[PDB]
């Protein structure tokens, strides 16, 4: 990749690649093939895990078929199934409501090693500070 | 910008890299994207991390203010846009190599690579380098010399 | 010279020893 051309990312799902009300048609309809994300995706699905958030880019020009790419999960979301609470407030952030796991934030961030600029993997942590002071939820460090 | 108290640090820091360095390259980043820096930082990355720089400064007034120190072969580089690269550890290395390979992927010009300092001179891409540790090319020069 | 007497040391030695050494083995011969 030394040249971007077309990319729309709308976090899909693994266990069955065959939506319809969420995405379905709207994921493939301008030279894209609905028949091949269940031939090709699931070929890169089961090696890892299934069910949870999947942003994604594909290689469709106007060339009929294509080839599918993978990505990475959102980072403040690894503070849901990778922290506690699943909203983020409840008392609008006029109140500092949330609550953290200091141990986590490094290895749970580190899981997103393949998409960050910090050389120091510790730096990749310091990013997650603000990503996790996104409400004003203090970490019991 | 900042006053002098800050134009001095960009000096005392950047010139103690020359005073305590290894190799020097060259490059003019007219069109220097950011996928540009992103990459070359992973390269500095492989090439240790943050052992490398490129601090755009070609204000003669800056990264020549570090030259009448060492490398006064650069009164001549410093004109126009430039991206100075210093080495601390590492072989007089590969730093050299990918700048040509990078910019030869379009990746903008390379100042024709006006070149620099290890010797005290000018241009020409060399891999006379990171063979370094290719002292094995003097290990194979053993048994093959002993046998043949 | 003695070839074994120059293999037992010529498989086991230090580092910067070599780094200021084989930028010059190239000189006497080649």
């Amino acid at each position: 990749a030394k040249k971007v051309q077309a990319y729309v990312k709308l976090q899909v799902a693994a266990g069955m690649a065959n939506p319809s009300p969420p995405v379905g048609p709207a994921l493939g309809q301008q030279g894209v093939n609905i028949m091949e994300f269940c031939k090709a995706f699931n070929a890169k699905t089961d090696s890892i895990e299934k069910g949870l958030p999947i942003p994604v880019v594909i290689t469709v020009y106007a060339d009929r078929s294509f080839t599918f790419v993978t990505k990475t999960p959102p980072a403040a979301v690894l503070l849901k199934k990778a922290a506690g609470i699943k909203s983020g407030s409840g008392k609008p952030n006029k109140d500092k409501v949330g609550k953290i796991s200091r141990a986590q934030l490094q290895e749970i961030a580190q899981t997103k090693a393949a998409d960050m600029t910090g050389a120091d993997i510790e730096a990749m942590t310091r990013s997650i500070e603000g990503t996790a002071r996104s409400m004003g939820l203090v970490v019991e460090d | 910008m900042a006053l002098n108290l800050q134009d001095k640090q960009a000096i005392v820091a950047e010139v103690s890299e020359v005073a305590k360095g290894a190799l020097s390259a060259v490059v003019a980043d007219s069109r220097g994207v950011t996928v540009d820096k992103m990459t070359e930082l992973r390269k500095a990355g492989r090439e240790a991390g943050v052992y490398m720089r490129v601090v755009r400064n070609t204000l003669l007034r800056r990264a020549v203010e570090g030259t009448p120190f060492e490398c006064l072969k650069d009164a001549f580089v410093g004109p126009t846009l430039i991206a100075y690269s210093m080495e601390h550890p590492g072989a007089a290395a590969r730093l050299f190599k990918e700048f040509a390979k990078a910019n030869a992927k379009f990746e903008v010009k390379a100042a024709a690579f006006e070149g620099e300092l290890i010797p005290a001179s000018q241009i020409d891409r060399l891999a006379t380098l990171p063979t370094y540790e290719e002292a094995i090319a003097r290990l194979m020069a053993t048994m093959k010399e002993a046998s043949a | 010279s003695i070839t074994k007497d120059q293999i037992i040391e010529a498989v086991a030695a230090m580092s910067v020893m070599d780094v200021v050494e084989l930028i010059s083995a190239m000189e006497e011969k080649f």
